[PDB]
DNA sequence: GCGGCCTCGGCACCGGGATTCTCGA
DNA sequence: TCGAGAATCCCGGTGCCGAGGCCGC
C-alpha cells in the first residue's frame, strides 16, 4: 500500500495494456472558488516550459515565507558565484478536492519585473495521491517560464531541500496531436489564434519546418468530419483528423507530413511545443490542459 | 606601489573591471590629490598655528571635504573603512588607558 | 584587499611636501582621506558609467570624474 | 560628432564584428592610412567603438556618412534583415537611356524629401553595379529615425529593386513610388518575393543560380525514378531562399479551408532536394513547391482549379 | 596550443503600426 | 450612410543564454 501499491501501479503502466485514452473533450471550467483572477489572468499567456516534478518531501502549505527566504538566499547567493522571491499558493488550480493546492515561485526583482514566475501545479492528479505517502505533497507539473539559468538554480535549490527532482517534461508528437485534436474539439467561440501545427521533417543534412496553420474554425469543420462520438474523442478519431492533415498536405505539396515529427502544436486553446517551452495557455481551459499536462507527467515519473 | 595600491583597491571599490589605461591617470589625480591635500594640511595646520598636523587637523579637512558631519563625525567613518588593528591608533578605545 | 602602506603614505608625504610634522598616527589619517575620496571616485565613476551606459569603466569617465571630485576633496 | 549621428555611429560600431573592424571602416573612408595605426583594433570591442568614435569627432562625422557606415555593415550582413522585392515595370517604349547616378540620387531624395521631408538617404554604387540606397524615416513631425531604416538595394538598370522590410508602415507605398520614378519607370509592384538572403533574391529574380553486392535494394528501380525527379525539378547547385515560403491555401479538403502554410529552413530549396529521396516527399514533388525559383515566388497564395 | 576567460548570435518572448470595424461630423 | 478610437492579426525589433575564440600552466 505505501510503496508496494506504486509498484503495481508500475506495473500496470510497464504493461501497456490497450492504452488508447478516449478523453472527454476538455470540458469549459469554470473557474474554481478563489483563482485569483489577476494570478491566472497573468498565468494564462505566458509560455511555460514544463518540468516532470517528482513529489516534494516534507513539503507544507504554512512555511511559505520560510521557503521564500531560504531560496532568495540561496538566488542571490549562486549570483556570488535585487530579487524577491514569492512563494504563493494558487487556491484553485486542482482537479479534485484532495489534490494538493498549486503554488507558485516567482523571482520579482525594485518593482514586480516577476523574472521566473515558476508554478507547480497537480490538477487531476489522482493517479500519483493515492500512491503516495502523506508527508510527500506532490505536484507533478513545473512550470518554468523564466531564463533556463533560473530555472537550473531553482531546480537545485528544490532538490537539496525537498528531495524533488525536474526532469524537463517532453511530450512528444503522439501525445502533441492528440492534445491539438482534443483543443479543436472544444466549445469555445472567439478563437484568439488559428491552429497551428509546426512540424519538423527528419532531414539528416536539413531542417526544414512546415507550420500547417489552419483557420481556426476551418480545423473545426475539419474534426467535425472525423468526430462521430461525442462526449469523449478516441485514439482512431484524433488519427483521422491528423490523417485528414496529412491528406490536405500530401495533397499539395506532394510531401508526406505523417513521416515528419509535431514539434508545436498552436490552438485557441492552448499553444503546446515538444521540447519543454511547451503550454502557452490563451484561453481559460487550463484546468483541462493542465489535466493532461500532470496525467503526462504522471507517465514520466511513474 | 601605493597608488598601485589603491587603483587595486579601486577595483574592490568600483566593483566592475577598468582599464589600464584609466589607472596611470587615476594615479595623476591621486598625485594631483596630495598635490591639493598636502598643502590642504599645510595650511589647515598653519591655521591651528601649530607646526605639526594633529588629528584635528585632518578632522576640519575632512568637514571641508563634506565627509565629517555633525551625523557622521571623525571616529565614525574610521570604523566604515579603516582595519581594526589601524582604528585601533586613530579612535580611543578604553582600558583606562584611552588610546 | 586589506591594507594600509604605513611606509608608501609617510614617504609621499615627504617627497611631495618637505617641511610637515605628520603626527605618529597622521599619515593614517591620510590613509583613510585617500581611501574615502577613491571611494568617491570608484562611486561618481560608476554614475559615471551608467551615465554614457558603458559597461566597463574607461578614460573618458575617469577625467570627467577627475573634474568633479578632485575638486570636491580640495579642502 | 553629433546627436543621433556620434552615438548612432557607436551603435553601428559594435554591431560589427571585430574580425571584419579593418574590412568595413577601410571602405567607408572617413578612417585614412594613417587613422588605422592610431586605434588598436585588436585589444577591445569598448575600447575601439571609444577611440574610433573619437577619431570621428576630430573628423566631424557627419549623418550623411554615418549612414553610408550602417550600410556598408549591411553589405557584409545582409543575411539579416529580410528583404522584400520590388519589380518595377516600363511600358511600351525605350529603356531608360538616362540612369545617370547622380540623376538618380537626385530623382530619388527629391520626390523623397517632397513627402517624407526629414529623411536621411544615403546611396552608394557598389562595384557590381547596384546602387545599394538606404532610407532613415521620418515624418515631417519627426526628426529622421536612424534606429529602423529601410535600406534598398536597386540594382542599377533593373527593373527589380530589393528592399529592407523593416515595418511596412505607410512609406512603403512613398518608397515604391520614389523608385520607380526616380528611375523612369511607371509601376512599382511588390514582387512578394521576401527572403533574408539577398544574395539569393539576387539569384532568383535574376535567375543567376544556374548560369555493396550484399545489399540488394528491391526497389531500386524507384529509387532511381525519384532520383532522377528530384534531378530535373532541382537541377543543381540550388540557392538558399530560407524563408517562410508560405503558400496560403485557400483550397476545399478532398467551402474552402483555409491554410498557412510556412515551410522554413535554413536552407529550404536544398531540404526540399533531399526530401523525395530521404522517403518523406513523392517522387513528383509538386510544383508549388520546385517552382519557386521558376516562378521567383514564395510568398504564395494559392486557390483552386 | 590549452585553462578559465570572454564575446556573437539563433531562438524566443514582449512592445507599437496599420487593418477591422465599430460609432460620430 | 462615415470619421476617429481601440484591439488585435502579422511580424518585427528586442532580450538573453550556449557556442566559438582566446590567453597561463
Amino acid at each position: 500500500t505505501p510503496l508496494q501499491k506504486r509498484l503495481e501501479s508500475v506495473r500496470k503502466q510497464s504493461s501497456f495494456i490497450l492504452t488508447p485514452p478516449r478523453r472527454k473533450i476538455p470540458q469549459c471550467s469554470q473557474l474554481q472558488e478563489d483563482v485569483d483572477p489577476q494570478k491566472v489572468a497573468f498565468l494564462l499567456h505566458k509560455q511555460w516550459t514544463l518540468y516532470s516534478l517528482t513529489p516534494l518531501y516534507k513539503f507544507s502549505y504554512s512555511n511559505l515565507k520560510e521557503y521564500s527566504r531560504l531560496l532568495n538566499a540561496f538566488i542571490v547567493a549562486e549570483k556570488q558565484k535585487n530579487i524577491k522571491v514569492i512563494f504563493s499558493t494558487l487556491l484553485g488550480m486542482k482537479g479534485t478536492q484532495r489534490d494538493p493546492e498549486a503554488f507558485l515561485v516567482q523571482i520579482v526583482s525594485r518593482e514586480g519585473k516577476v523574472l521566473w514566475t515558476g508554478w507547480f501545479c497537480c490538477v487531476f492528479g489522482d493517479s500519483l495521491l493515492e500512491t503516495v505517502s502523506e508527508d510527500f505533497t506532490c505536484l507533478p507539473l513545473f512550470l518554468a517560464n523564466g531564463a533556463e539559468s533560473n530555472t537550473a538554480i531553482i531546480g537545485t535549490w528544490f532538490q537539496k531541500t525537498f528531495d524533488c527532482y525536474f526532469s524537463p517534461l517532453a511530450i512528444n508528437a503522439f501525445n502533441l496531436s492528440w492534445m491539438a485534436a482534443m483543443w479543436t474539439a472544444c466549445k469555445m467561440d472567439h478563437y484568439v489564434a488559428t491552429t497551428e501545427f509546426l512540424w519538423s521533417v527528419p532531414c539528416s543534412p536539413q531542417s526544414l519546418d512546415i507550420s500547417f496553420a489552419i483557420h481556426p474554425e476551418d480545423a473545426k469543420a475539419l474534426w467535425d468530419s472525423v468526430h462521430k462520438t461525442p462526449g469523449e474523442v478516441t485514439q482512431e478519431e484524433v488519427d483521422l483528423f491528423m490523417d485528414c492533415l496529412y491528406s490536405h498536405f500530401h495533397r499539395h505539396f506532394k510531401i508526406h507530413l505523417s513521416a515528419t515529427r509535431l514539434v508545436r502544436v498552436s490552438t485557441s486553446v492552448a499553444s503546446a511545443h515538444t521540447d519543454g517551452k511547451i503550454k502557452i495557455l490563451c484561453h481559460k481551459y487550463l484546468i483541462g490542459v493542465l489535466a493532461y499536462l500532470t496525467e503526462l507527467a504522471i507517465f514520466q515519473i511513474e | 606601489a601605493g597608488l598601485s595600491h589603491y587603483v587595486k583597491l579601486f577595483s574592490f571599490y568600483a566593483k566592475m573591471p577598468m582599464e589600464r589605461k584609466a589607472l596611470e591617470m587615476v594615479e595623476k589625480c591621486l598625485d594631483k590629490y596630495f598635490q591639493h591635500l598636502c598643502d590642504d594640511l599645510e595650511v589647515f595646520a598653519a591655521h591651528a598655528g601649530r607646526k605639526t598636523v594633529k588629528p584635528e587637523d585632518l578632522e576640519l579637512l575632512m568637514r571641508r571635504q563634506g565627509l565629517v558631519t555633525d551625523q557622521v563625525s571623525l571616529h565614525v567613518l574610521v570604523e566604515r573603512h579603516l582595519p581594526l588593528e589601524y582604528r585601533q591608533l586613530l579612535i580611543p578605545c578604553a582600558y583606562s588607558g584611552n588610546s | 584587499k586589506r591594507k594600509a602602506p604605513r611606509g608608501f603614505l609617510k614617504r609621499v608625504f615627504k617627497r611631495k611636501k618637505p617641511q610637515l610634522r605628520l603626527e605618529k598616527s597622521g599619515d593614517l589619517l591620510v590613509h583613510l582621506n585617500c581611501l574615502l575620496f577613491v571611494h568617491r571616485l570608484a562611486e561618481e565613476s560608476r554614475t559615471n558609467a551608467c551615465a554614457s551606459k558603458c559597461r566597463v569603466i574607461n578614460k573618458e569617465h575617469v577625467l570627467a570624474a577627475a573634474k568633479v571630485i578632485l575638486k570636491k576633496s580640495r579642502g | 560628432m553629433d546627436e543621433t549621428v556620434a552615438e548612432f555611429i557607436k551603435r553601428t560600431i559594435l554591431k560589427i564584428p571585430m574580425n571584419e573592424l579593418t574590412t568595413i571602416l577601410k571602405a567607408w573612408d572617413f578612417l585614412s592610412e594613417n587613422q588605422l595605426q592610431t586605434v588598436n583594433f585588436r585589444q577591445r570591442k569598448e575600447s575601439v567603438v571609444q577611440h574610433l568614435i573619437h577619431l570621428c569627432e576630430e573628423k566631424r562625422a557627419s549623418i550623411s556618412d554615418a549612414a553610408l557606415l550602417d550600410i556598408i555593415y549591411m553589405q557584409f550582413h545582409q543575411h539579416q534583415k529580410v528583404w522584400e522585392v520590388f519589380q518595377m515595370s516600363k511600358g511600351p517604349g525605350e529603356d531608360v537611356d538616362l540612369f545617370d547616378m547622380k540623376q538618380f540620387k537626385n530623382s530619388f531624395k527629391k520626390i523623397l524629401q517632397r513627402a517624407l521631408k526629414n529623411v536621411t538617404v544615403s546611396f552608394r554604387e557598389t562595384e557590381e553595379n547596384a546602387v545599394w540606397i538606404r532610407i532613415a524615416w521620418g515624418t515631417q513631425y519627426t526628426k529622421p529615425n536612424q534606429y529602423k531604416p529601410t535600406y534598398v538595394v536597386y540594382y542599377s538598370q533593373t527593373p527589380y529593386a530589393f528592399t529592407s522590410s523593416s515595418m511596412l508602415r505607410r512609406n512603403t507605398p512613398l518608397l515604391g513610388q520614389a523608385l520607380t520614378i526616380a528611375s523612369k519607370h511607371h509601376q512599382i509592384v511588390k514582387m512578394d518575393l521576401r527572403s533574408r538572403y539577398l544574395d539569393s533574391l539576387k539569384a532568383i529574380v535574376f535567375k543567376q543560380y544556374n548560369q555493396d553486392s550484399r545489399i540488394i535494394h528491391e526497389n531500386i528501380v524507384e529509387k532511381e525514378r525519384v532520383q532522377r525527379i528530384t534531378q530535373e525539378t532541382f537541377g543543381d547547385y540550388p540557392q538558399p531562399q530560407l524563408e517562410f515560403a508560405q503558400y496560403k491555401l485557400e483550397t476545399k479538403f478532398k467551402e474552402p479551408l483555409r491554410c498557412l502554410i510556412k515551410f522554413s529552413s535554413p536552407h529550404l530549396l536544398e531540404a526540399l532536394k533531399s526530401l523525395a529521396p530521404a522517403g518523406i516527399a513523392d517522387a513528383p514533388l509538386s510544383p508549388l513547391l520546385t517552382c519557386i525559383p521558376n516562378k521567383r515566388m514564395n510568398y504564395f497564395k494559392i486557390r483552386d482549379k
